[PDB]
């Protein structure tokens, strides 16, 4: 069990650590967050009570090291840090836990959703995605933009997600025009999977990692590349069995997650009627249409 | 993006442009089995490709051999359309090539936009005019090229004869349109219109008849009446 302790909370702020939330007061006593299960990347977000816009946040690995939370009144947020000197920071979370200042990571032992949202995710990959290699946590905010996004400005604060595009050389072998735009298992499994990913599981890692910025901070970019990787496998006619029983396990628990009333802005209406009831894999995403028909009715 | 009655003018620039028309690729007769059932025969189609500055039409004849074997038709025909307008601009020199392609039908704009992928400087353009090219197999000769051939063929025509020798491409197409129109709502009538008067011949280097630009002007009439009649008529007005 980690944590991550906070310097002190100058400014009133909704903190979010992964799916669970807190409102702190401004100069509350608030020292931060224990019980932070090992094994999983985890994020710890922000929303100021005095500007409901820049949801902001951090990616981290407590296996990766010591991480506090310090507010900066010079650049107006609550920035992540690493505290090198082992004892120092064994001390300080010792004094903050026997006051008692520190909220607890409120799982529920039955409760699978973290793992099952974070299943492929690993730190290593979001550091590739979150280009910033002098901290080994990522910053992510509403407002950063994708490199797919930018081609179509500023490259050092962009989400370097796998550019997807279905009408692009990449996609369309020469004299398979027809057969490569209607069958996209050539995309996938040639050029995405053995190419780029390497195995379905980085494959999953980003996507998981996509929904996951689309939902905690709004992040339109992410949305379209969530999408995006979901439609590229439902567009495919060849997909091996494991990946489509995996899939539909993965969208099932982001679609129970998602904020009842977040699924105007954060799903694409067209992405999902195609994926479930036009697509090649329309049969083959049970869990997930299921539970799609049962809570989003009105998108289909 | 489209183009419309707004941006018309922009046809007849400087910049090379085609119009693409796919509506008489795919071409069936319907008809019963011995068993009763429905069944289709494909005949003969063309890519309709046409030039609107210069009247130089790209006929590309379709061959009922390059369905055989062949499932979802209706589908593939955008596509075979989409390979054959690439396969012809690769084959025009750099300074013939379109800045442009405009298709008359929306369901051409993703089949030919991903044939284009090597073209990325040629716009693909969808229109909100409602043009009348479907009627091209109204025209006898180019109804007798596509129905005689026995293998895949390109055939080049200007579908304005000499007409720029005397009028601007702007009216060359409004003639072209207004006839097309006219055979597309009443054919028997506008060729009637056409060859009513055995005097005036179609030059065997021809699509249309010789006519001087005051027996033009007399057709012209005689087509707007014919459309005018016709809209009556089908909407009872």
């Amino acid at each position: 069990m980690n944590t991550v302790p906070f310097t002190s909370a100058p400014i009133e702020v909704t903190i979010g650590i992964d799916q669970y939330s807190f409102n702190v007061k401004e100069n509350q006593p608030f020292h931060g967050i224990k019980d932070i299960p090992i094994g999983h990347v985890h994020v710890i977000h922000f929303q100021h009570a005095d500007n409901s816009s820049m949801r902001y946040g951090y990616w981290f690995d407590c296996r990766m090291g010591n991480f506090y939370i310090q507010y900066d009144p010079k650049d107006g947020l609550y920035k992540m840090m690493e505290e090198r000197d082992g004892a120092k920071f064994e001390n300080i979370v010792h004094n903050f836990k026997e006051r008692q200042m520190m909220v607890s990571y409120p799982k529920i032992d039955e409760d699978d959703t973290w793992y099952n949202l974070t299943e492929f995710v690993q730190m290593d990959k979001i550091r590739k995605i979150v280009r910033k290699d002098e901290n080994q946590f990522s910053y992510v905010d509403s407002s950063m933009t994708t490199v797919q996004e930018n081609e179509l400005s500023d490259p050092a604060h962009s989400l370097n997600y796998t550019v997807i595009n279905f009408k692009s050389r990449e996609a369309i072998r020469p004299g398979h025009e027809m057969e490569d735009f209607l069958d996209k298992s050539y995309y996938l499994n040639t050029v995405m999977l053995q190419g780029i990913f390497k195995n379905s599981s980085n494959y999953f890692g980003e996507l998981q990692f996509a929904f996951l910025n689309a939902m905690f901070f709004g992040n339109y970019g992410s949305s379209l590349q969530w999408h995006a990787m979901i439609e590229l496998i439902c567009s495919s006619a060849t997909v091996p069995k494991h990946m489509l029983d995996k899939l539909d396990e993965i969208l099932y628990y982001q679609i129970k997650t998602l904020p009842e009333q977040y699924s105007d802005i954060l799903l694409n209406e067209r992405v999902w009627n195609i994926c479930l009831y036009s697509s090649f894999q329309k049969n083959s995403l049970h869990n997930t249409e299921k539970i799609m028909e049962n809570k989003y009715p009105e998108l289909l | 993006g489209a183009m419309n009655s707004s941006n018309y003018a922009e046809l007849f620039n400087n910049d090379i442009k085609l119009f693409v028309d796919d509506t008489n690729v795919y071409r069936v007769t319907v008809h019963k089995t011995f068993e009763g059932n429905v069944a289709t025969k494909a005949i003969n189609g063309c890519i309709f490709t046409l030039n609107p500055k210069t009247g130089h039409l790209f006929l590309k004849i379709i061959h009922t051999s390059v369905w055989a074997g062949q499932k979802r038709l209706s589908q593939l025909a955008k596509w075979k359309t989409a390979e054959e307008v690439s396969a012809l601009v690769r084959s025009l020199p750099k300074e013939e090539q379109p800045k442009q392609i405009i298709v008359t039908r929306k369901a051409m704009l993703d089949p030919l936009e991903v044939h284009m992928l090597d073209f990325p400087n040629i716009a693909i353009r969808p229109t909100e005019l409602r043009l009348p090219f479907s009627a091209a197999m109204s025209i006898d000769k180019l109804s007798d090229v596509v129905m005689k051939a026995t293998e895949p063929q390109m055939v080049l025509f200007n579908i304005y004869d000499d007409w720029l020798d005397r009028i601007s491409s702007y009216t060359a197409f409004s003639r072209l349109t207004l006839l097309l129109r006219a055979l597309k709502t009443n054919e028997e009538s506008a060729k009637m219109i056409l060859l009513s008067d055995p005097t005036i011949t179609i030059k065997s280097y021809h699509l249309w008849p010789s006519f001087t630009d005051e027996q033009w002007i007399t057709i012209e009439s005689q087509m707007r009446d014919l459309i005018l009649t016709e809209y009556g008529r089908k909407y009872n007005v």
